């Protein structure tokens, strides 16, 4: 076992377990779905729907009805270190929608000289207004020649600090100041069919990286199978054995509108404002397989291989309206012919462009096809004097018994009637 | 032999002169611009640069990442197609001034040898050689161009003076009459030539184990020819005569199904002539979740529905063998054997249906069909396929 | 700084969406993840229903708005196929698309006449459509054909509500400190434009939700961004003083909803990361404040088939649903680690702002939801959860 | 075996970063 | 004549990764008098560098992509028309063409339309918005970054039948040459009405106003081809006025032009086959693939490297190129193969890269 | 796919910083933040000490009576913390996507 594949193995089990270690705290503090509501994991719940039978919403209020059944003289003192001091009320309000920082308001009362090595009166100057706007009211003590705050008002309008004498530390930008207030499983890893590591579960069923306390093994197995799908788990009773194995066929993609992938910057997200995508319909359960109708994956052009926007998918359907390189090839191939004249090559390329612009396989439709040609390029041949070789080509196709001769008479008479 | 050294020196100094004045005007253009300089950040990974020469300190700098990007698989260049492909006296202009007399057989020599019956084109990309010249055989002042025109006109008409007088316009009936008075004195389809003899064992059609068609110039009262279907319904079943053999419907013969209707629309009864009309589904390109690229379908289909048709360059067996031997390095073998004579190679040219992959559980399939003698591919559906699903068929 | 945080958060959201896609076949009886061509700021089930006796799946109908940019807005009446008690098939189909003046912010159907649908606009002039009169396809020219226009505001908004008892009585809100009330029953058929029957102005901030009281047509309720709820009596001839006014929240209030079974109890959802439950007999005491949502809430709807059930959703990308009967109940510690006991479910299958959601009035415990990232989900929780 | 499950992940999560997780 | 060049090795840096470099290009578009700047590139490590009179190569910026398996090949410098900011352009084996704005130090733009590795990038000299890109996929591409789209594809059925290795505009920006492993040196044109009005429609493109895709004007027919100038691979080709300079693994530069000596460059047909070998320059030890030479803005001289380290310099102002006085430069430490060299706007500074992560500098005296 | 070194290195660095500041894997046993008290202030009648915690100001300056030694190191679950201030540990735990 050289160090190269060992470190590769280490990184390959470091990145998904790092992602899961982040997702551990994420789903603990911000869960995605309640684990109690899972069918294979319901032992975590510890109640039933009995109380819903006897409940009555209108009788709730009486229950909470039975649940409902100052001169702040802040006196300073001599500091303990090795000056003047000022008191201030710091009102911290609630977070509004428009603002991201909390509202803070520092009302300084007044300064006073105090020794080292006065008082301030407040006759009911809380100014909270009882409007559900004062989240907290702290008392800051500014000094000079060390500043710090302390939570005075609690959440429920309760008092935190006691009355009488007291002391508190401080921090500029031991030293303090004084004042006087007064109102068993075992994972068996496997990479390239090699027993790289063998361990034993410390706890009985506490997940190793998710850390949920499930009192059943089948629920743990289904959780390891469904969640954390980068690995593959197999279990056989043989003390318990668990066979971890990388899934090298993951479905890693955007899992959404993928047209934002190929924006100008790398992997943009058009969250601000709307954006168009193609329609889809995914259905996974109806009465407990999958079934996905429509299209939800990005596309690319045929010849250019650039990204295809969702707005133009049905409109301007590529691979129709046959390309120009075939036209240029038909031009240069007959131009390469030596013993052919100029006007003959001209009417040859005109007939090639005509039959390519409108495909004709039916024989009888050829009787109409010449009638389109004078109706499509007649004005061109008068601009080049190709009527004689055009009639020669008409007689040439007539030699193969494709058209009748009175149709050719009608065609040339119609062509020469408009020419005059 | 060596009478261009001084000329080469002259051309080189002239090159130096013109590139010098070109660089001068480029400098004059560049002097107008005023761009800002680069500015670094105040110095996670690190990057240090040493110095082999002493006297210069080692310069460190913190690393700066870059925004990632979605990789795609490998694709070699190509171009689209809809039809198959194949790779292996002067007689002046009638309208020009220097025209001269020429007989009927020599005048139409370049036209008949280059004109093709099975596609109605000149020098197409699948018919290398014309069969025979007997296929078109049937039962006052005068310039050489007018002589040849009167010759071919009287050849097709056999002395119908009023008709030539109507067609030419300038020339009258009496003039043409007076001139004519003083004038006398599992194998590819291949059309064969045996007009006098009947269809017998020596004909190559029965040797190829295939039925004759309209393009062959044999007896019209033969039995080896394949008459078209006579089904009023869409004829997509086994009971149709065309569906017994690998052939598809005929435009002229299959009159019961209604294949000879106008091709401008798309709602038609015959659900078998989609290869001729080209009612293909709007496929799309995407990266496959199995191996590299893949083709997706837009609209929903049903069982045995017409998805598309494969296309590529037709080549011989040994040709495709050496081509695969060359592409073994690039390991991109999109080949598809057609029959014993010819096979398809689509690496350089093709359509989206090439990009499908191999799998043990397919959903589509291929079938050879002799459309008007041309042995084309048809990719149909072996299962009801929803939109945006992958396509797989065994090679 | 912020862009890289948003990028890695989008990566983590995609990972969580993949985890949800893996784990979803043990939580719900029905799941239908559909993406629309354009997003939708509104979704509502209609009471009509069709039940083919030969087939196993029933048909239901949805009203949906749109919010586009440099493209015509199409108000959508769509259909959906719900299996009832059997069966792995069912798709979405768009029945009617009607050209709309500008974008859409809110849309509500009349409970008396379900064909009549009131809709808001990004301008003052809200309007009302009747799709039975309109054709079954849109006009490519883009000139919309409004059936009954309505004016009286000076700006846009989100609030809209029909009166369930009295026909034509329609309330609407706007951020110009006004609440319009119209009565379309009085105008003749020839009159396509109607002036404000009355305008109420008692708030002092951006009003963001109003709703008629269900079993008493003579009053309604409202909540605004002045941290204020206001109950307005219609009998009084003073359009400034309300019937009641309460500072029901600490921050800007966003949504409200009345109970279908009861008449006094109601719920609100505000921007201080909370839902609250109130009673219309003593509005001074806050009964309870449900606090699991972590951001601004934007929609709450009581369930039609149950009384003690509540729902909420916002820009947190996780739709919460709560049970009131399970309130204040003791539970295991590990049961409390996931969340409070009253919190019944957290449908976190979305990947963007949950813009709107709604219940069905004739199926049990099923809802639809629409997000801003062109996502329209429908789902019904498992029977084992609620029993 | 003697190396437990959690001990490995902690060393593994750090991946040599100086978290000083007992190893 | 004498050498007339007093060159001396002023500095020789070595990086801390030991991966062979593949390209180097100076910021010619910068103005006069500013602090000069250039940039090298490894496999997944691009590094900008300053330069002073006393050899103090001050490191300025160094970006690295997350995908370590990518193998970068070349770099280029450009200026913006509106913002008047600089822009580096880079690519590699992943099939991507990134555009770095070094002021903001981000990946402001990226384009992807190739299947496999990019071999070289170039920019149209007069109009600074176009961007030609060579690739291993038997075709070239042309991007427009002001409107963020593609213009045309200089490849197809008539293109190279193997990997394409290099390409270059002319100095006026009206004709492009391209060479590769298929033993072909094919000419193109960007002066006809088709390319001009296609570029104009690309400039007039906007996906928000209308709703259509771009009409990509493919080019399946070059204006001149030949398979007799060389036998082995053609690693690099450049323009000199209306003459074609080219190299190969045969250890010789060849200077030639299409057709006869009197045939003008602006009137060559597609079926033209005759050539004219105007001159040759001799050297040795250049068997390895992916080797390059370089010129200045004035093109008064030429520089080349070899697979041992002893680089070479040739003059161009004097007459008689095949009798031109060459110049060699050696050292007792360049024990690796050189891949590319470059100069500044003027001929004062010369910087070369090598496969041992070494970056050598030379200066006039 | 969709998880490159650009996000992975930042996630690893922030996780290492959070583990160093909280000691989740070492002392927390994977599911507990371990806070340490500090002598912030005191007030004497009956004594009462106000203590501020070590890692950040997410928790309040808690008052206690004469279990001062027991509160030297307090383990607490993540969900047990207040929801309104549990985001300062790592700001990508939850962040509003559109930001407006
Ligand atoms: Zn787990
Ligand atoms: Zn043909
Ligand atoms: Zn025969
Ligand atoms: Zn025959
Ligand atoms: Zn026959
Ligand atoms: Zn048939
Ligand atoms: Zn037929
Ligand atoms: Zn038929």
């Amino acid at each position: 076992h050289v160090q190269a594949d060992h470190e590769l193995f280490l990184q390959a089990f470091e990145k998904p377990t790092q992602i899961y270690r982040f997702l551990r705290t994420r789903n603990l503090i911000a869960p995605i779905f309640l684990h109690r509501t899972l069918t294979y994991m319901s032992h975590r719940n510890s109640r039933t729907n009995i109380k819903r039978k006897t409940f009555k919403v209108d009788d709730m209020l009486s229950k909470v009805e039975k649940m409902k059944g100052a001169h702040l003289q802040l006196t300073f003192t001599g500091f303990f270190h090795k000056v003047t001091l000022e008191v201030l009320l710091v009102k911290v309000c609630h977070k509004k929608r428009k603002d991201v920082s909390c509202p803070i308001r520092q009302v300084p009362t007044g300064k006073k000289q105090v020794p080292l090595n006065s008082l301030a009166v407040s006759s009911n100057e809380f100014e909270p207004s009882n409007s559900h706007m004062v989240k907290s009211y702290s008392l800051l003590f500014r000094v000079t020649r060390f500043v710090a705050q302390m939570t005075v008002f609690d959440k429920n309008r309760r008092l935190q600090l006691l009355d009488g004498e007291y002391e508190v530390a401080m921090q500029e930008m031991g030293p303090t100041l004084q004042f006087t207030l007064r109102w068993r499983i075992f994972y068996q890893f496997l990479y390239n069919n090699n027993t790289r590591q063998q361990t034993e579960a410390r706890d009985d069923l506490h997940c190793p990286w998710c850390t949920l306390n499930c009192r059943k093994l089948y629920s743990l197995l289904k959780h390891l199978k469904l969640c954390h799908s980068r690995f593959i788990f197999n279990y056989v009773y043989h003390p318990a054995r668990i066979d971890v194995s990388i899934n090298e066929c993951y479905d890693g993609s955007y899992a959404g509108n993928p047209q934002d992938i190929h924006r100008q910057p790398g992997f943009a997200f058009s969250r601000n404002g709307p954006v168009k995508r193609t329609p889809i319909t995914h259905i996974l359960v109806c009465r407990p397989r999958t079934y996905s109708s429509g299209h939800n994956r990005l596309y690319f052009h045929s010849d250019t291989c650039l990204p295809l926007r969702p707005q133009e998918m049905e409109v301007d359907s590529e691979d129709e309206k046959d390309p120009e390189w075939l036209r240029e090839k038909t031009i240069t191939q007959i131009e390469e012919f030596s013993d052919v004249n100029e006007g003959e090559k001209e009417v040859m390329k005109l007939w090639n462009l005509h039959v390519m612009k409108h495909g004709f396989i039916a024989d009888n439709q050829m009787n109409h096809a010449c009638m389109l040609f004078v109706e499509n390029y007649g004005q061109k041949i008068i601009k080049k004097n190709l009527c004689r070789n055009f009639m020669l080509h008409l007689v040439s196709m007539h030699d193969f018994n494709l058209i009748s001769i009175m149709s050719i008479d009608k065609a040339v008479t119609k062509l020469r009637e408009m020419q005059q | 032999r060596l009478q261009a050294n001084m000329g080469a020196k002259a051309l080189y100094v002239a090159n130096f002169a013109k590139v010098q004045e070109k660089t001068q005007i480029l400098n004059e253009e560049w002097k107008k611009l005023r761009v800002q300089p680069v500015q670094s950040m105040k110095p996670l990974k690190k990057c240090t640069i040493e110095s082999i020469f002493p006297g210069f300190a080692s310069q460190h700098m913190l690393m700066r990442s870059l925004n990632t990007v979605a990789l795609v698989p490998i694709m070699y260049s190509w171009s689209p197609l809809q039809q198959n492909f194949m790779v292996e006296q002067c007689t002046p202009n009638i309208d020009g001034p220097n025209a001269k007399s020429v007989q009927r057989e020599q005048s139409l020599h370049s036209f008949h040898t280059l004109f093709c019956r099975r596609c109605f084109k000149y020098d197409c990309f699948l018919h290398p050689f014309h069969a025979t010249p007997n296929v078109y055989k049937r039962k006052v002042e005068w310039t050489g161009a007018e002589e040849s025109l009167f010759r071919v006109f009287h050849g097709t008409y056999f002395n119908n003076f009023c008709s030539i007088a109507r067609l030419l316009g300038t020339k009258t009936c009496k003039q043409v009459f007076q001139f004519a008075v003083k004038e006398s004195l599992v194998y590819n389809y291949q059309p064969c030539d045996h007009p006098d003899r009947p269809c017998d064992s020596t004909c190559p059609c029965i040797m190829t184990q295939n039925f004759c068609e309209k393009f062959c110039q044999c007896n019209p009262d033969c039995q080896n020819r394949f008459p078209g279907c006579r089904c009023k319904t869409q004829c997509n079943t086994k009971q149709c005569p065309c569906y017994l053999a690998v052939r598809e419907c005929d435009p002229d013969l299959c009159l019961t199904c209604g294949a000879s209707e106008h091709w401008d629309c798309k709602v038609v009864s015959c659900k078998n002539c989609s290869i001729q009309r080209g009612l293909k589904k709007h496929l799309l390109l995407a990266p496959s979740d199995v191996a590299g690229w893949g083709t997706f379908i837009k609209e929903s289909v049903q069982k045995n529905e017409f998805i598309s048709e494969y296309c590529g360059e037709l080549i011989s067996q040994d040709e495709a063998d050496r081509r695969g031997k060359v592409y073994d390095k690039y390991m991109s073998s999109f080949l598809f054997n057609l029959n014993n004579d010819f096979v398809v190679d689509a690496t350089r040219k093709g359509n989206k249906i090439r990009f499908a992959n191999h799998s043990v559980n397919p959903n589509c399939y291929a079938k050879v069909v002799m459309v008007n003698g041309d042995h084309r591919i048809g990719i149909f559906a072996k299962r009801a396929i929803q939109a945006g699903e992958e396509l797989f068929f065994d090679y | 700084e912020a862009a890289f945080d948003d990028a890695v958060e989008e990566r983590v959201i995609n990972e969580e969406y993949k985890i949800w896609k893996k784990n979803t076949p043990f939580l719900y009886d029905l799941v239908m993840t559909h993406a629309l061509e354009w997003p939708s700021l509104t979704a509502q089930w209609l009471p009509d229903v069709t039940r083919p006796e030969g087939k196993d799946f029933s048909i239901h109908r949805l009203v949906l708005g749109t919010h586009t940019s440099d493209e015509q807005n199409h108000l959508v009446i769509a259909s959906v196929q719900l299996p009832n008690d059997d069966a792995v098939s069912g798709k979405i189909e768009i029945e009617i698309k009607i050209n709309h003046e500008g974008e859409v912010n809110r849309a509500r159907y009349m409970p008396q006449n379900p064909c009549i649908i009131a809709t808001k606009t990004p301008s003052s002039d809200v309007l009302v459509f009747d799709y039975t009169k309109h054709p079954s396809k849109p006009d490519p020219s883009g000139e919309c054909n409004p059936d009954l226009r309505l004016r009286g505001h000076q700006k846009e908004g989100y609030g809209l509500s029909w009166n369930p008892n009295l026909s034509g009585h329609l309330l609407s809100a706007s951020d110009d400190h006004t609440i319009c009330l119209w009565d379309i029953s009085a105008v003749p058929k020839e009159g396509k434009v109607v002036d404000a029957k009355t305008i109420f102005t008692g708030h002092t901030a951006v009003v963001e939700d109003v709703s008629w009281h269900l079993l008493h047509e003579s009053l309604f309720g409202s909540v605004a961004d002045d941290q204020k709820l206001m109950i307005w009596d219609t009998r009084s001839n003073n359009t400034s003083k309300p019937s009641h006014s309460v500072d029901a929240h600490t921050a800007e209030v966003n949504c409200l909803s009345f109970n279908p079974y009861s008449e006094f109890i109601l719920a609100t959802g505000s921007a201080d990361k909370t839902v609250a439950l109130w009673d219309l007999r003593n509005l001074k005491l806050k009964l309870h404040s449900f606090e699991s949502h972590k951001d601004e809430i934007f929609q709450v709807q009581w369930s039609p088939h149950n009384e003690t059930i509540l729902a909420s959703s916002g820009t947190d990308r996780r739709l919460n649903v709560w049970d009131l009967s399970k309130i204040g109940e003791e539970q295991s510690p590990e049961d409390a680690e996931d969340g409070p006991p009253e919190l019944l479910f957290i449908h976190g299958g979305h990947t963007a702002k949950i813009s709107d959601f709604s219940w069905n009035p004739n199926e049990p415990w099923v809802i639809c939801s629409v997000s801003e990232d062109n996502i329209m989900q429908v789902w019904q929780m498992a029977e084992n959860i609620y029993n | 075996r003697k190396p437990k499950t959690e001990d490995f992940l902690t060393f593994l999560c750090l991946r040599g970063s100086p978290a000083l997780p007992n190893s | 004549k004498k050498c007339k060049y007093s060159f001396k090795c002023v500095n020789s840096l070595k990086e801390d990764h030991n991966q062979p470099l593949f390209g180097v290009q100076f910021n010619w578009h910068s103005k006069e008098g500013d602090p000069l700047v250039f940039a090298t590139v490894g496999s997944n490590r691009v590094t900008l560098y300053e330069c002073h009179s006393q050899g103090e190569i001050r490191l300025l910026q160094s970006y690295v992509d997350a995908d370590a398996d990518e193998n970068f090949y070349t770099c280029a410098w450009t200026y913006d028309s509106n913002t008047s900011h600089p822009l580096l352009a880079v690519a590699g084996s992943r099939g991507i063409i990134r555009i770095i704005n070094p002021i903001t130090m981000q990946c402001i733009k990226h384009y992807v339309g190739h299947g496999n590795a990019i071999n070289e990038l170039k920019f149209h000299p007069r109009d600074p918005n176009l961007l030609l890109s060579v690739s291993k996929d038997h075709a070239l591409r042309l991007w427009n970054i002001q409107t963020d789209t593609l213009v045309a594809i200089f490849g197809g059925v008539e293109g190279h039948r193997d990997e394409v290795l290099s390409a270059d505009y002319d100095l006026l920006g009206e004709k492009i040459m391209s060479c590769g492993m298929d033993h072909s040196l094919k000419l193109w044109r960007i002066n006809s009405k088709r390319m001009m009005n296609a570029i104009k429609e690309s400039y007039d493109y906007n996906p928000n106003k209308t709703n259509r895709p771009f009409i990509s004007q493919k080019i399946h027919f070059p204006d001149f081809s030949t398979r007799d100038i060389h036998r082995n691979y053609v690693d690099c080709v450049r323009w000199l006025g209306d003459l074609i300079l080219s190299k190969s693994c045969e250890n010789a530069i060849v200077c030639w032009k299409p057709g006869k000596m009197e045939d003008d460059i602006d009137k060559i047909k597609p079926s033209e086959s005759n050539v004219t070998i105007l001159g040759r320059f001799d050297y040795s030890q250049c068997d390895i693939w992916y080797m390059r030479f370089s010129m200045d803005f004035w093109q008064k001289m030429l520089a080349l490297g070899n697979q041992v380290g002893k680089l070479y310099v040739w003059d161009l102002e004097v007459e008689d190129p095949h009798k031109a006085k060459c110049t060699t430069l050696t050292h007792h430490k360049c024990g690796a193969a050189i891949r590319q060299t470059s100069f500044s706007r003027d001929s004062s500074i010369l910087i070369a890269v090598c496969d041992d992560a070494s970056i050598w500098r030379w200066d006039r005296l | 796919d969709f998880f490159d070194a650009q996000t992975l290195d930042a996630i690893r660095h922030r996780a290492i910083c959070f583990n160093l500041s909280a000691h989740i894997e070492s002392l927390g046993k994977g599911h507990s933040v371990v806070f340490h008290s500090t002598v912030i202030a005191k007030r004497k009648g009956k004594i009462k000490l106000l203590l501020h915690w070590m890692p950040e100001d997410i928790l309040p300056d808690v008052w206690v009576n004469e279990e001062r030694h027991q509160l030297k190191t307090k383990v607490v679950h993540l969900s047990k913390l207040p929801k309104d201030t549990a985001l300062l540990l790592d700001p990508n735990i939850y962040r509003t996507m559109p930001q407006k």
